[PDB]
RNA sequence: AUGUCAGCGUGU
DNA sequence: GGAAGATCGAAAAAAGCACACGCTGACCCGCGTGGTGGTG
DNA sequence: CACCACCACGCGGGCGGTAGCGTGCTTTTTTCGATCTTCC
């Protein structure tokens, strides 16, 4: 295989053994694709704005005289670019326009005749747009809308496994969850009575909902029971007996038929008698008259001659009632087939409990339940019941809801109406009754097949629909106002509700979270996050235990290890690498179809529900390269459980070994050698590492660094191939190839790299080029390296020389001993950028101004400020220094923004936003001039290319016609326009080319004018503010004791001591180690991945050192080729093949220069390098095979009594710095209500002496210290002052006084009708 | 069967680890206690225990699904060796169960501590002796096979309520109001005193 | 920080703490059900004196 | 009073929410409207509704959301009434009375310090300088180095060397209360003597971690300064770590070597079979230590050394006994730190965790408290040093 | 010189 | 032989849900009427 | 001098609607109608 241009610079050695059948998909697709479905023009109204408009429109007036219908919608181009929105603070959004037709019908003839039609296009607000990285720009800040894992609409049957009633009986219940409407619940009472609840209200007998559906008792009994016919003979009273009905029965009477004693009295009917009766096929069996009385009559029976109800429906029979029925002439009677275990009489008992007797009574009772106090009227009850479940505007069982509803009831069809019906509720109650009987099983609520994923598109569509129904109500209000002959749809509708709803969803939602930009991995993980919280979902406090656990269906869809550790554990998950979403929202995972034993390559995306039936083999199943499993007993999983299986019983195969982990969890090398808890900690800590000032590639990786780096929008990726025309530290210009050229284009790609811009975590985002002049590039090749990225690979930490040994207790529990060189070489030094805003508003007395003069200050403090009142860029500022000199009218009061105490750095950026109308200061003019100059430079480059082409054409035509090439060369190029030719077609061609030149110049002048207008347009702000000035401060944080460091295997710690270089342990060659770690952590925290990573990194660094030594000797390219080829060929049936024969000399040299600091090794997350391969790679270099060398003591020099484990390990500097954690306070400002010291570090505040600390002090004899902390240190203001003056005077005594908080509480209770006081007596 | 196999593997590993070190004496050779770093760390009590070492070198043993039932096929791979995808997914169940338990335990424990503190925050030793002759019985607690706590632990550092008699002699072994320190506990246990 | 104010109520109003906190002190003192007290308080039923 | 329901300026022309003010305004509106209705002799069909809704407003002010629906605020949410700001976890009782925020306190991450003694903790220079500011001002004014409090503040800000000398003088025997955020039991806060260190992290003794349940893991801890004579005496006599050696829960000791001390002492107290210098005879532990440090005999060599051990008699004094004991070089070296009263049977074995704990318990029971503290410090030092050397 | 809501995270 | 005391089961309502710290955003009436004011 | 624009403002309240809004916790106390039982 051939490699890309960026990959050929430094090829990562791969130890993967199994070939890759399916490449890793785009990581952010689940964020982009869904939003596409929100905004794509769909011919069928199934998703997005088209579906919402079809659902709402058309809109009819109150009177059937006019209406407003919708034709088409169009999303206009965004006014501002993503970069412009980010730098200005506006929201990245696009206008939405809709074609609306107002139809005014004929007043005299309302049968459908129309009178007037008015078509128009109306603008109804701005919809925020998703960028190319699947993130939103709201109010100039990056926001991510995480997906929500929520229970899917449908019917769910569950129960409590004896948790209630103290009797152990299970109370089965069924819930009909709609996408929009009221919830219907059918529960079973302890006394086996079916009750119905609506929206968790009071329960009512289940027959009420049937009676409200125009059902009589006879119909209900027919629906819910099997009818036994008791035909009256002369004296036999034979029943219509079914042999199956004799199963599980007790024969209290002798069963005799066909003149044979089939069952004797007092003998239970065993299976033998049931089978013998089935063989007999006897229908009529004589019954005694006493057996009838125990049954319930199926239907009402009437004595027609007398016209009186001899027996009604559904009451217990009796001997006198039976005699009356017999003498009434009713020969044929019907009763219910009821069994104590098979067909329980729940419906009959519920009907007996039910007090209603007619449809109107049931409707009245339902209305009384729903609306207490209001008088139950026929019309009101009818309207309420009709709108509850059988109206489209109130009840909406979505398409997925209908699909789940039909599937749960075993219905062949998967399509239907979005509203309920009699049949659906009847079937739900029948299924619940069957489940109570024993047939069927309850549904697993936590099953991933019962949990849908709602992405950004679905939530945005729902909010848009809410806004749209509000707008449609507002427009129905105005549609019946008459005088429509002079009204346009533009002023007919109001866009306020839609815009308000969409803004509130995109700015202040539960799931529209702030994007964390610590590193590319952080953003990638945040975008691919599924949160069970949010509206219509779980709560953090009431989540429970059973919902946080790892269900077996999580395999290949949800990462089992990557989850936050804390209150919300198991409620937040990360999508797997290969996982994707169905059209219904259910997660699905890829699989390789296995046919006739041989594994094929066709990929099928199996869902959670359907994958249960199939038998799925593991990824790590050995194959003989012919698709046949090497061994017969393959370990597979059938239904959420693992077992052995035959080689011919497999149905599907795992597509990869990374299918089960997420992107963040797949970046941990040797993950299979780590405990799950430690892997979880490592994965969580990986996305917290700040990027250093020099990205260092991981010497040991997993091969997924390229995908993570490219997919995240942190690096500049060439759109089209070509050659790099111009390289600079800030911008890149690529001359595209002729194949990818577009007609009428100069054909250059311009990339403006973002340099030193703050992220959401106050870190530094920086892009650095990785290409040189003349270097050919292709589409998809990296041109610049973003933060924590090196040549297209994710680089979060640094490769440090580590040694595992105890060192004088300076790494006692988890501490880390760091050599002085680590600080000296700035290996972990990071850059942090802080933003400070000064807002020049307008006050009642007058408008404040940002000026260069402030009262009662000296010239030295004002030296940094210029005449414009804003500090000089690049000036070194410290705590308390004035940044934006501002005076507000009281003559004026100084309110200038100042650097917070304890904050220093250098001003690197100043952005000034001015409201339109207010004059712009000199600094704003300078910034606008710089932006205009950059835009003019870009447009001038394009114009130069195009005009060079046009002038070449002109010169070619002239030399073809006038052959004045030498004269034209002597003449200035511009004067070629003045020079002409003889009267022929050459003159016409010259005139046409001159006209084209003039029109091109005019067009580019128009482009420059447009860019200048966009730059100088001005920014709209909130009311009351006339200017905003934002200043950025850059600080270089260097590593120091107390800083938190960590590896990728959960091994975290705090730097304990910066040891001198000479004190560190050193080997025979005299090279000291960089990091000393305690071995004691490994045996307890079972993360063996760090040891294997150390050994592999040592081998890689040995290979790199050998390459560097060979390079230093100026050896011929043949030796380097041979050595690098030998290094790459090492392995045991590795899939990666590198051929250096076709690399040519020069590239090889470059590759060698990239490998002189250690050849990278890629270790797949579950197919990594074994111990034998590690030993082979170590032996390839001049290093011990065991991986342990003999060290010397730095201080004393004696050999350590045992060989120690040294190597190279990837270290990460987490975003927990000691300078951000240390705080102290002796005396500062206090709260104005409770007179207590403030809280926090940003404001000078003291630590909280909590209740537990008070308890601990009480456990001691500590009474004076406690009282001193309670009153004289915090609350007693007179005590505070007297104590301060006494300590200054040197007397260590206190006057406790009375805490002010108690006085506040006393006045607080006194503010009620309660008197409380302290008595001196 | 799988539990017995895991026990056998752990025993064989510990036998091969604790004393495999064979060293030559001034004459012939002999077997001495091993100097292995893992075994030195485990035996000295510094870090780890038998279970963690047996997970590092022997098979990880049986694992249980979140409902608590045992899975038929155990994790037959050590942490030094490689765990396939299925074994890692199996172990994640118990890992997540433990993590969720320890995440949700803190609030309940804190609430219980708050209630306990508030129910007994007014009790202070404010006298020396009431003269009460009423006390409580203390006997070793035994429930069908094991002595959960010896009498010495239960009665250590406590004041006798009455004259404790020597068993079967009706002679005072300790006085009426003597605090049972270590020597008194030794005297009590040397005479086989039960209550 | 210390001085309090007062508002002279034009019509008497029940103190919610004594009326609502179960068991109701008003109801227990007058031996009347909480429903009757809460319905005569919010002007929906007359009560004899 | 208004000061207990303040109106907070918002530096933008508007003010804060002021929930109590809103409820009071609602009640005042209802009262004024009812007065206006009454003075106009309004019929009993209108004043009845106004009286009922005035009662509802009073209900909302006293206890919002108690009976019906809470008065929705400007944020579409229930409002906070008078009762809501007394009860609950955020009420005045549990947020400003039982516990509060205190001055003379700070917070920072922790870091292991091996050189520290059991009664000492390492305090960063900046935190120590800021926390003890009033003491520094008093000492500066006492010695005449500054003329006024403003001069002392300027000297402290300028970071003069005399300020550092004064700070070193003031914390000589001023204990500081070190506390951890989860204070499960009594030992969660303990008094330590401050040692000024150059850095940004608090240096904690390795032995006191077990009581604190703390790991050098990024965990933070808080520092409080007792600033009365009584408070200092209480910290020294009750809260000091030397006093806290037995757990109040069950009487078990809380100071036990855990990770590296046990490993080091286990490596020292272990015997090989053919180590260098095996079978040699040494005059005393000093000769064994010299031989080991000279690279002549291995730490595991089995030798015979003449040692003298002191035993306590009935009278309470110490009687010596000198004899030749067969032991190892490491055990003989370790014997140099064991106090006089202890026998030799404690160290003549492979010292694990339980062995070290039993040795410390015997030292406490036989000798007392100060010898036990010094012995624990020496044990930790030797364990760390020889674990590093191993 | 606030408060509150929501989210994320750290240490237990 | 029916009213009152006892039971009782279900429905409702209230009260609670660790500590400490760091950071971010987002917000902090209304609204429709009446009075007032410049104006061509 | 109407005439359109602009600001106090005031009392008003659940909000917006030609109605509902709510739906994944556990324990304790009340209470209130239905049953019973039982007893004078
Ligand atoms: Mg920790």
């Amino acid at each position: 295989m051939v490699y890309s241009y960026t990959e050929k610079k430094r090829i990562r050695k791969d130890f993967g053994k199994r070939p890759q059948v399916l490449d890793v998909p785009y990581l952010l697709s689940i964020q982009l694709d869904s939003f596409q479905k929100f905004i794509e023009q769909d011919p069928e109204g199934q998703y997005g704005l088209e579906a919402a408009f079809r659902s709402v429109f058309p809109i009819q007036s109150y009177s059937g005289n006019s209406e407003l219908q919708y034709v088409s919608y169009r999303l206009g181009e965004p006014v501002f670019d993503v970069q412009e929105c980010q730098i200005r603070g506006v929201t990245y959004s696009a206008p939405l326009r809709v074609k609306l037709r107002l139809v005014i019908y004929e007043r005299e003839a309302p049968e459908g005749t129309v009178k007037d039609i008015k078509e128009q296009e109306v603008y109804m607000g701005e919809i925020p747009l998703m960028t190319d990285n699947g993130t939103f720009v709201i109010n100039g800040t990056e926001r991510v809308i995480v997906s929500q894992l929520h229970r899917s609409p449908g019917v769910f049957f569950d129960s409590d496994k004896g948790k209630t009633h103290s009797s152990g009986k299970v109370l089965y219940n069924a819930r009909i969850i709609p996408y929009r409407g009221s919830w219907l619940d059918f529960e079973f009472d302890p006394k086996d009575n079916l009750f119905v609840r609506i929206d968790r209200r009071r329960k009512l007998p289940a027959t009420i909902i049937l009676r409200a559906l125009n059902y009589t008792t006879e119909q209900i009994l027919d629906l819910f029971f099997e009818k036994v016919i008791f035909e009256i003979r002369d004296n036999k009273l034979q029943m219509e007996l079914v042999p199956e009905r004799l199963r599980g029965e007790t024969a209290s009477f002798d069963i005799e038929a066909n003149g044979k004693v089939y069952v004797e009295k007092g003998r239970r009917i065993t299976a033998r008698h049931i089978r013998q009766l089935e063989k007999d096929d006897v229908k009529l069996i004589e019954v005694p008259v006493e057996y009838i009385a125990g049954k319930v009559v199926a239907k009402d029976y009437i004595d027609e001659s007398t016209g009186e109800l001899i027996c009604a429906a559904n009451m217990e029979l009796s001997l006198d009632l039976l005699a009356k029925l017999s003498q009434s002439g009713h020969k044929r009677i019907e009763t219910l087939f009821t069994n104590d275990l098979d067909h329980g009489p729940y419906i009959s008992e519920t009907l007996r409990v039910d007090p209603t007797n007619d449809r109107l009574s049931a409707l009245v009772e339902i209305y009384r339940m729903m609306r207490p106090g209001e008088p139950p009227t026929r019309e009101a009850a009818e309207s309420l019941f009709e709108n509850l479940f059988f109206s489209e505007d109130r009840y909406d069982l979505s398409a997925v809801g209908r699909m789940k509803f039909n599937r749960s009831l075993l219905r062949e069809e998967i399509e239907g109406s979005g509203i309920l019906s009699k049949d659906d509720i009847i079937d739900v109650m029948k299924k619940l009754i069957d489940i109570r009987n024993g047939k069927g099983e309850v549904d697993d609520i936590d099953h991933l097949g019962n949990r849908r994923i709602r992405s950004v598109g679905e939530m945005a569509e729902n909010q848009f629909r809410v806004g749209l129904v509000r707008v449609e109500r507002a427009v129905k209000e105005r549609l019946s106002l008459g005088d429509l002959d002079t009204l346009m749809p533009q002023d007919m509708i109001n866009a306020k509700p839609i815009s308000a709803a969409v803004k509130e969803f995109f700015g202040s939602s539960q799931l529209s979270q702030f994007m964390d930009q610590n590193n590319p991995l952080s953003e990638i993980t945040h975008k691919r996050r599924i949160s069970a919280l949010g509206p219509g979902g779980l709560t953090r406090e009431r989540a429970g235990f059973e919902v946080r656990d790892v269900h077996p269906t999580h395999y290949g869809r949800v990462c089992p290890i990557e989850t936050p550790e804390g209150p919300n554990i198991g409620l937040i998950n990360s999508l797997s690498v290969y996982a994707q979403t169905n059209e219904y929202g259910f997660l699905e995972t890829p699989y390789r179809k296995v046919t006739d034993g041989v594994v094929t390559d066709e990929i099928h995306y199996l869902s959670a529900i359907e994958e249960g039936n199939y038998v799925i083999a593991q990824a790590n199943s050995n194959l003989d390269e012919e698709g046949h499993f090497v061994e017969d007993l393959v370990t597979c999983r059938s239904k959420g459980e693992s077992s052995l299986f035959s080689r011919d019983q497999v149905d599907y195969m795992d597509v990869s070994t990374q299918q089960v982990v997420s992107v963040g969890a797949s970046l941990i090398p040797f993950l299979e050698h780590d405990d799950a808890n430690r892997a979880l900690m490592g994965a969580n800590m990986q996305r917290q590492a700040v990027p250093t000032l020099r990205a260092d590639k991981p010497l040991v990786g997993t091969g997924m660094e390229r995908a993570v780096a490219v997919d995240s929008g942190v690096t500049a990726v060439a759109k089209r191939g070509g050659v790099v025309q111009y390289v600079d530290a800030s911008r890149i210009v690529i001359k595209v190839n002729e194949d990818e050229m577009y007609p009428g284009e100069a054909g250059i790609d311009i990339y403006n790299l973002t340099k030193y811009t703050r992220s959401n975590q106050n870190t530094c985002i920086n892009q650095m080029p990785c290409v040189s002049l003349g270097e050919p590039v292709e589409r998809g090749d990296v041109l610049a390296d973003g933060p924590s990225t090196d040549l297209g690979e994710l680089a979060l930490g640094q490769n440090m020389r580590v040694a595992f040994m105890p060192w004088n207790g300076y790494n006692f529990e988890d501490s880390i001993l760091v050599s002085e060189r680590v600080v000296q070489e700035d290996r972990f030094t990071t850059i942090h950028i802080q933003e400070l805003a000064c807002v020049s508003r307008d006050t009642k007395l007058g408008p404040e101004e940002i000026t260069a003069d402030i009262p009662n200050v000296g010239e030295a403090a004002l030296s940094k400020l210029d005449e414009s009142g804003i500090v000089y860029i690049g000036a070194e500022v410290t705590g308390g220094d004035i940044l934006v000199g501002k005076v507000t009218p009281k003559d004026v009061k100084d309110s200038s923004l100042r650097v917070p105490n304890g904050v220093s750095g250098t001003v690197i950026d100043v952005q000034v936003f001015t409201r339109d109308g207010v004059e712009k200061d000199k600094r704003a003019l300078e910034i606008e001039e710089m932006q205009l100059k950059q835009a003019k430079k870009d447009l001038s480059e394009e114009l130069q290319i195009l005009e060079a082409g046009l002038f070449s054409r002109i010169r070619a035509v002239l030399v073809a016609g006038g052959v004045e090439a030498e004269k034209l060369d002597k003449l200035p190029r511009d004067r070629w326009l003045e020079l002409g030719l003889t009267d022929e077609e050459k003159q016409n061609q010259l005139e046409q080319l001159a006209e084209q030149y003039d029109e091109l110049k005019h067009e580019f002048e128009k482009k420059l004018e447009a860019k200048r207008r966009k730059i100088t347009q001005g920014d709209d702000l909130a009311p009351g503010v006339l200017k905003i000035v934002k200043v950025y401060l850059a600080v270089k944080r260097r590593i120091q004791p107390g800083d938190k460091m960590a590896g990728r295997h959960g091994n975290k710690g705090v730097i304990s001591k910066i040891n001198p270089i000479e004190d560190m342990p050193y080997d025979e060659n005299g090279t000291p180690v960089d990091i000393v770690l305690n071995p004691l952590g490994v045996p307890s925290r079972m993360n063996i991945g760090q040891i294997l990573e150390t050994h592999l990194g040592m081998a890689a660094k040995g290979i790199g050192d050998k390459i560097n030594a060979m390079l230093k000797q100026q050896q011929e390219v043949a030796k380097l080729r041979e050595f690098i080829q030998r290094a790459y060929d090492l392995g045991a049936d590795v899939r990666q093949k590198v051929d250096l024969s076709t690399f040519s000399d020069e590239e090889v040299m470059r590759l060698a220069e990239n490998l002189r600091k250690g050849m990278p090794i890629a270790t797949p997350v579950f197919d990594g390098a074994k111990e034998a391969e590690i030993k082979e790679l170590l032996k390839l270099g001049d290093l011990p095979t065991s991986g342990q060398i003999r060290l010397y003591d730095g201080r004393t020099g004696e050999q350590f009594e045992r060989p120690v484990t040294v190597g190279y390990m990837y270290m990460l500097k987490l975003n927990h710095l000691v300078d951000d954690k240390m705080h102290a306070r002796s005396t500062g400002s206090y709260s104005l209500v409770t007179q207590q010291p403030l809280g926090g570090k940003a404001q000078f505040g003291g630590q909280r002496f909590g209740e537990m600390e008070v308890w601990a002090l009480e456990a001691y004899g500590a009474a004076y210290t406690l009282q001193e902390m309670l009153t004289v240190k915090s609350d007693d203001v007179n005590g505070r002052t007297k104590m301060y003056k006494n300590i200054v005077d040197g007397n260590h005594q206190m006057e406790p006084g009375m805490p002010e908080s108690f006085n506040v509480l006393l006045k607080e209770i006194r503010s009620l009708g309660i008197n409380i006081e302290l008595e001196d007596e | 069967i799988w539990a017995a196999a895991n026990d056998r593997v752990s025993k064989a590993m510990m036998d091969n680890l604790q004393t495999e070190t064979v060293i030559n004496r001034d004459g012939q050779e002999e077997k001495q206690v091993s100097f292995n770093s893992i075994y030195m760390m485990a035996d000295s009590g510094a870090r780890g225990s038998a279970a963690q070492i047996r997970q590092l070198a022997g098979m990880r043993g049986l694992m249980a699904k979140p409902d608590g039932s045992i899975i038929e096929t155990p994790i037959t791979a050590n942490f030094r060796e490689g765990l396939n995808v299925l074994q890692y997914f199996i172990s994640t169940h118990g890992a997540r169960k433990g993590l969720a338990d320890t995440a949700l335990k803190t609030a309940n424990s804190g609430y219980l501590t708050r209630r306990l503190v508030d129910v007994a925050q007014d009790l202070v030793v404010t006298e020396d002796d009431c003269g009460t002759h009423e006390g409580i019985m203390m006997t070793p607690v035994i429930e069908g096979g094991d002595v959960k706590e010896p009498l010495r632990d239960r009665v250590l550092g406590r004041v006798t309520a009455e004259d404790v008699l020597k068993p079967g002699t009706a002679d005072i072994l300790v006085p009426r109001n003597t605090l049972l320190h270590e020597q008194w506990c030794d005297l009590l246990e040397e005479n086989s005193v039960d209550a | 920080r210390e001085r309090m104010g007062h508002i002279e109520l034009a019509s008497p109003t029940a103190h919610i703490w004594f009326l609502k906190s179960l068991p109701s002190r008003i109801g227990l003192l007058l031996d009347m059900p909480l429903r009757d007290i809460e319905r005569v308080l919010y002007f929906e039923s007359y009560v004899v004196i | 009073p208004p000061d207990l329901r303040p109106l907070v300026p918002l530096d933008g022309g508007r003010f804060a929410t002021s929930d109590l003010n809103d409820l009071y305004r609602r009640v005042i509106n209802r009262n004024n409207r009812l007065k206006r209705l009454l003075d106009l002799a309004a019929p009993d069909i209108i004043v009845r509704n106004e009286k009922r809704m005035l009662q509802e407003a009073v209900d909302a002010l006293l206890d919002n959301g108690r009976r019906g629906r809470a008065i929705t605020g400007s944020n579409k949410r229930p409002l906070k009434s008078l009762a809501d700001m007394i009860k609950g976890k955020q009420g005045r009782f549990r947020q400003n009375l039982l516990g509060k925020r205190v001055d003379y306190s700070g917070r920072s991450v922790i870091t292991v310090g091996p050189y520290l003694r059991l009664h000492q903790c390492g305090l960063p220079k900046k935190m120590a300088l800021e926390l003890f500011k009033p003491f520094i001002y008093g000492k500066l004014e006492l010695r005449g180095l500054a003329t006024t409090i403003k001069a002392a503040k300027k000297m402290v800000e300028r970071e003069e060397a005399v300020v550092w000398d004064i700070l070193d003088e003031v914390i000589r025997e001023h204990p500081v209360l070190l506390n951890r955020a989860p204070t499960l039991h009594r030992l969660g806060i303990q008094a330590f003597e401050p040692v000024l260190i150059e850095g940004k992290a608090i240096q904690l003794h390795p032995l006191v971690c077990a009581a604190y349940n703390a790991d050098f893991d990024g965990d933070q801890m808080a520092v409080h300064v007792p600033l009365t004579l009584e408070a200092q005496l209480e910290a020294r006599a009750l809260m000091m770590s030397t006093n806290n050696i037995l757990s109040p829960a069950n009487g078990e000791p809380i100071i036990v070597p855990s990770q590296d001390v046990v490993l080091g002492l286990y490596y020292m107290t272990r015997d090989c079979v053919n180590a260098k210098g095996e079978g040699m005879v040494l005059t005393g532990p000093k000769e064994a230590e010299r031989l080991y440090r000279s690279g002549l005999a291995s730490l595991h060599a089995r030798v015979k050394v003449r040692i003298t051990e002191y035993e306590k008699d009935a009278n309470g004094e110490l009687v010596a006994k000198t004899s030749l004991k067969d032991t190892t070089v490491g055990r003989a070296i370790l014997w140099m730190i064991v106090p006089k009263g202890l026998p030799y049977s404690i160290v003549n074995q492979a010292l694990g965790k339980k062995a070290i704990s039993k040795m410390l318990n015997t030292c406490y029971r036989i000798l007392g408290l100060k010898p036990t503290v010094i012995f624990a410090d020496q044990i930790m030092y030797t364990g760390f040093a020889y674990a590093a050397r191993s």
